[PDB]
């Protein structure tokens, strides 16, 4: 078996608002094992009003990070995801980023950029840069591999004007694994 | 030891490709050898040490920031060596507007449309082509580019109200391809006044 | 069993210009049972004139439409690609895009696009860069189909990226979406 | 057996000092045989100070080449490269097609995309990637070529002074030759 599923259409599990302890997004997110790499899909989901009023403004930031542990179990008590990936059929740490190629410290070798596209409701398309930061930083002595988002914006004009429902195009990336 | 030559006179051209081909220095083993550069901020090129080609390197060239270069060569067991870099269209030109025409008045000046380029004076790289966006479907003004000074000439041709028009300004040769596909045409409006 | 070819250089099989009854451009598909995931791989490639005509204006669309069935096959129909793809070492329902994570609606619905960029360097070098927006299966055409997969190459730019004619070749777009078990 | 490792982190393996007889800078390339495709990682580090000084400069491109011979292994005398690539546990199998990328414009053995430099106080300055397969034959021996382009244009220079040149890594997919 070489997939963690969060779902194919899931729930709400992930929290955004700094102080709130309900899950109001949702994150799907795809980890395939392929050889010495693995590859990846995000793509995340508003689930409430405030994730929906996000993108009244015209420079936000959305960021969402996973804390793993030493065997490849998210921990929800302190990252931003509040459920567990499961596999698809059946030790989840040939899954992780690397500590190896990836080392915890500068060091910008940690880091992968990319960009998805966020699209309007009044039909016009609008970019969305996401920065991938691999593992770069210990939280607490518990954690071993840390794999965070980021889904930066800065337009000219506004991309909404009242709520709409925030969904980002797929993302695809790959990192090296741990073996 | 001693050169076949006195001067060496070569050229390049501007925003060339890596490792390209600039000229090739030649004396009667021989090691030729950069010993001098009179600018030497960036190391930008690169002379062969077995067979003396001089090489373009990984930092590229640019014509607007120094415009020629002039580096001294020694053969060991000097001649100075003048490269001159070939301008090409890489700068887009910008511009920095009122006119005043009279009742029924054939073939008067209206007003002149600054443009200022950045590339060689004189070559095509330079004189600014003007064009027609909205306005001239009744063919009334005409437009010139006047070679001296780089101005948009712009004249009455059928004399005659407030009839506003906008140019698009381009380069009389096609722009380069790392610059192209990045250009988009705004139209420039210029508001007549008739009396 | 984990290859979905097209051929790795075909001859013409896709159909542009609405209304046409031979092919008039090539099409390179291979999509890779990966895991959970199927990767995938297009390329457009002119093989006419109105195709090799296409950039000499600077507002242009071009639209390839895949009409599959239950089983995993083209439906040489109604669609654009007029041949059936084939295995590497010849059921195909494993490549197809998943309902349950990409549904049908009818009445909007956003959740079923997959954004790229692809780049047409042109006659003389430029790369003009293209819009590719792959849209899976929101839109039920008929009676007979199961999924739905279609291509949008687009193109909004300032100047003509030619003048005369030349063969429009795209750049190979790599993208990625959930696959149905 | 399908992954081509350099080490995921490596020694001084290329030249990119055109003249210069060691090895003084680091690249990752990761070839795995995904299908009939083979997906792609490069990234490249600097590790002398005429690669961590190039990006002074407002435009520059960096360039190297891998000439595999017909059985699959790198050519250590003519290509960037001076250390072969090594498996995981021959290599004809990750080397790009021939029937689909051939020799000879030829647009079609080209693979365009973007990658990242993030700079010493962090400005996201984007380089672009052109891959370039076979395409050309350098002698009678080399059998595949692969190329790689990473050319930056600025308004500005990202540095003025001398930190670390790191590339983000690419991503990308071309055909195999089985």
């Amino acid at each position: 078996n070489n997939t963690l599923w969060t779902g194919p259409k899931p729930e709400a599990n992930c929290i955004i608002e700094y102080g709130k302890q309900n899950p109001d997004s949702k994150l799907t997110l795809i980890l395939v094992k392929n050889g010495g790499i693995v590859n990846g899909y995000v793509t995340l989901m508003g689930a409430s009003d405030y994730v929906n009023t996000l993108f009244k403004n015209k420079n936000v930031s959305i960021n969402v990070e996973l804390y793993f542990d030493a065997t490849g179990h998210i921990l929800p008590d302190s990252s931003s995801l509040k459920t567990d990936l499961e596999l698809k059929y059946k030790s989840a740490r040939g899954f992780m980023p690397s500590t190896t190629a990836y080392p915890f410290v500068t060091h910008n070798e940690n880091y992968i950029f990319g960009q998805c596209y966020y699209k309007a409701s009044d039909g016009a398309l609008f970019p969305l840069e996401v920065t991938v930061m691999l593992n770069k930083r210990l939280p607490d002595s518990r954690t071993s591999y840390v794999m965070t988002f980021l889904w930066s914006l800065n337009a000219g004009l506004a991309p909404e004007t009242t709520q709409a429902t925030l969904i980002t195009s797929p993302f695809t990336f790959s990192y090296i694994r741990e073996d | 030891p001693v050169f076949t030559q006195d001067v060496f006179v070569g050229s390049v051209e501007e925003l060339s490709a890596a490792h390209t081909l600039v000229m090739k220095i030649n004396a009667t083993k021989i090691s030729y050898r950069i010993v001098s550069l009179e600018p030497a901020y960036p190391p930008v090129f690169y002379l062969n040490k077995d067979t003396g080609e001089i090489y373009t390197t990984s930092v590229t060239l640019d014509r607007e920031e120094h415009s020629s270069y002039t580096l001294t060569v020694e053969a060991r067991d000097q001649a100075q060596v003048q490269i001159r870099i070939l301008d090409v269209n890489d700068n887009i030109p910008v511009v920095e507007l009122e006119g005043m025409v009279e009742e029924n008045q054939v073939n008067v000046e209206v007003t002149r449309i600054k443009v200022f380029d950045a590339d060689e004076i004189g070559s095509d790289n330079w004189l600014a082509n003007f064009t027609f966006a909205s306005g001239n479907e009744g063919g009334y003004f005409h437009i010139e580019t006047d070679a001296q000074t780089n101005e948009g000439i712009v004249t009455l041709i059928k004399e005659v109200k407030n009839l506003d028009f906008s140019v698009i300004v381009a380069n009389k040769a096609a722009f380069h391809k790392s610059i192209r596909s990045k250009y988009k045409p705004t139209p420039i409006p210029i508001k007549v006044k008739v009396k």
